[PDB]
């Protein structure tokens, strides 16, 4: 949804290291409520 | 050659309504009597043309006005469901508090103990009719009610308790319902009603339901064969029903007096309307309860000027 848009925040790093790369994706979500701008009878 | 019912006098010692009533076997000298005085009366009837002897008890417990009240078949209990969303069972000798029923989450309505005093059921104003022990614990918990459930009562068995144990409500929701305590499920709707009923009872054999409420309507169902039977016009507002030990009458409270019915031969045998004095005709108090005596010679009347009327069955000329 929009929620994504406005509030949730992604950053990848492709970390490089001695055997190979590795991917590091940080997902922050920050909290929305500091976002400033007859009678019948049955039977059974 | 009539029957007639005669005013034998009053009792009084109330500050509320007397809202409910119910009398002994083991003792037919005791009346038990629950009012919007928060307190509970037992008392010893010695039966004078003006005046009743002696006021035994009083039971002060109940935060808020006592709504309902039973005895039992000797005497020894007594059962009150009050507004305090508590129920509580006394003794009638001491007025020792034996349980405190909490459970309810609104006004309990309406309370009554089964047969061998074992089983005590409770319907409120949070749509709940519950089940409990002697012991003060829920084992059941019976929803089923869209409106409030404004009276609970246990139908007599006519096989010896032959596996079936059923009770009868009376909901607001303008139907009474019927249901069966050993798997605890819906067993009949009786629906027919066009407004809000405020009493419900079970004939002493068990066969016969009488509804009434603000229509005016007492409405007669057959149990046994889950089928409903008529209607008998009792014109105002009817908050009490109960019929009668050996007869075949049936009593109701309406806003205007006691209308006293025949179902065999069918006739409205008497209306009872006592007189008082300083009201006018659109003040004058009403019946809020009645009990029938163990013989079906005396019935006993709560009003709402916090006096216990009291009538005899004679035979006239």
């Amino acid at each position: 949804g929009q929620p994504v848009n406005d509030f949730i925040d992604t950053a990848t790093r492709h970390v490089l290291m001695r055997q190979g790369v590795l991917g590091i994706k940080v997902k922050i979500m920050r909290d929305p409520a500091k976002s400033r701008t007859a009678p019948s009878v049955k039977d059974y | 050659s009539n029957e007639v019912l005669v005013l034998r006098g009053t009792l009084e010692g109330h500050n509320g309504w007397v809202t409910s009533l119910a009398t002994s076997a083991g003792q037919p000298n005791l009346l038990l009597s629950a009012s919007r005085d928060k307190t509970l009366i037992s008392w010893k009837l010695t039966g004078d043309d003006q005046k009743f002897g002696v006021p035994v008890r009083s039971f002060k417990g109940h935060s808020h006005i006592v709504q309902d009240c039973t005895l039992t078949a000797d005497g020894a209990y007594a059962l009150s469901a009050s507004w305090d969303k508590t129920l509580r069972l006394w003794d009638v000798a001491t007025g020792e508090t034996y349980q405190r029923f909490v459970g309810h989450k609104s006004d309990v309505m309406s309370v009554d103990i089964d047969k061998k005093a074992s089983m005590i059921i409770s319907g409120s104003r949070d749509k709940t009719i519950k089940v409990w022990t002697i012991k003060g614990q829920c084992l059941a918990t019976l929803l089923g009610h869209n409106d409030w459930v404004s009276q609970v009562r246990v139908v007599p068995n006519e096989k010896a308790d032959d596996d079936s144990v059923t009770i009868i409500s009376a909901g607001n929701d303008k139907m009474v319902k019927a249901w069966n305590l050993n798997q605890f499920q819906i067993e009949a709707d009786f629906i027919g009603h066009n407004s809000n009923i405020n009493t419900l009872t079970a004939s002493p054999d068990g066969t016969l339901i009488a509804s009434a409420g603000k229509d005016g309507e007492i409405m007669l169902w057959n149990l046994a064969a889950k089928k409903a039977m008529y209607t008998l016009s009792a014109q105002d507002e009817v908050f009490s029903l109960a019929f009668s030990p050996n007869r075949y009458w049936l009593a109701a409270a309406t806003a205007t007096g006691i209308k006293v019915f025949s179902l065999d031969p069918q006739y409205l045998v008497d209306d009872l309307r006592p007189e008082f004095a300083g009201y006018s005709k659109a003040a004058e108090p009403h019946a809020v309860s009645l009990a029938w005596s163990a013989d079906g010679q005396t019935l006993f009347a709560g009003y709402t000027d916090n006096v216990i009327r009291v009538w005899q069955v004679m035979t006239a000329n």
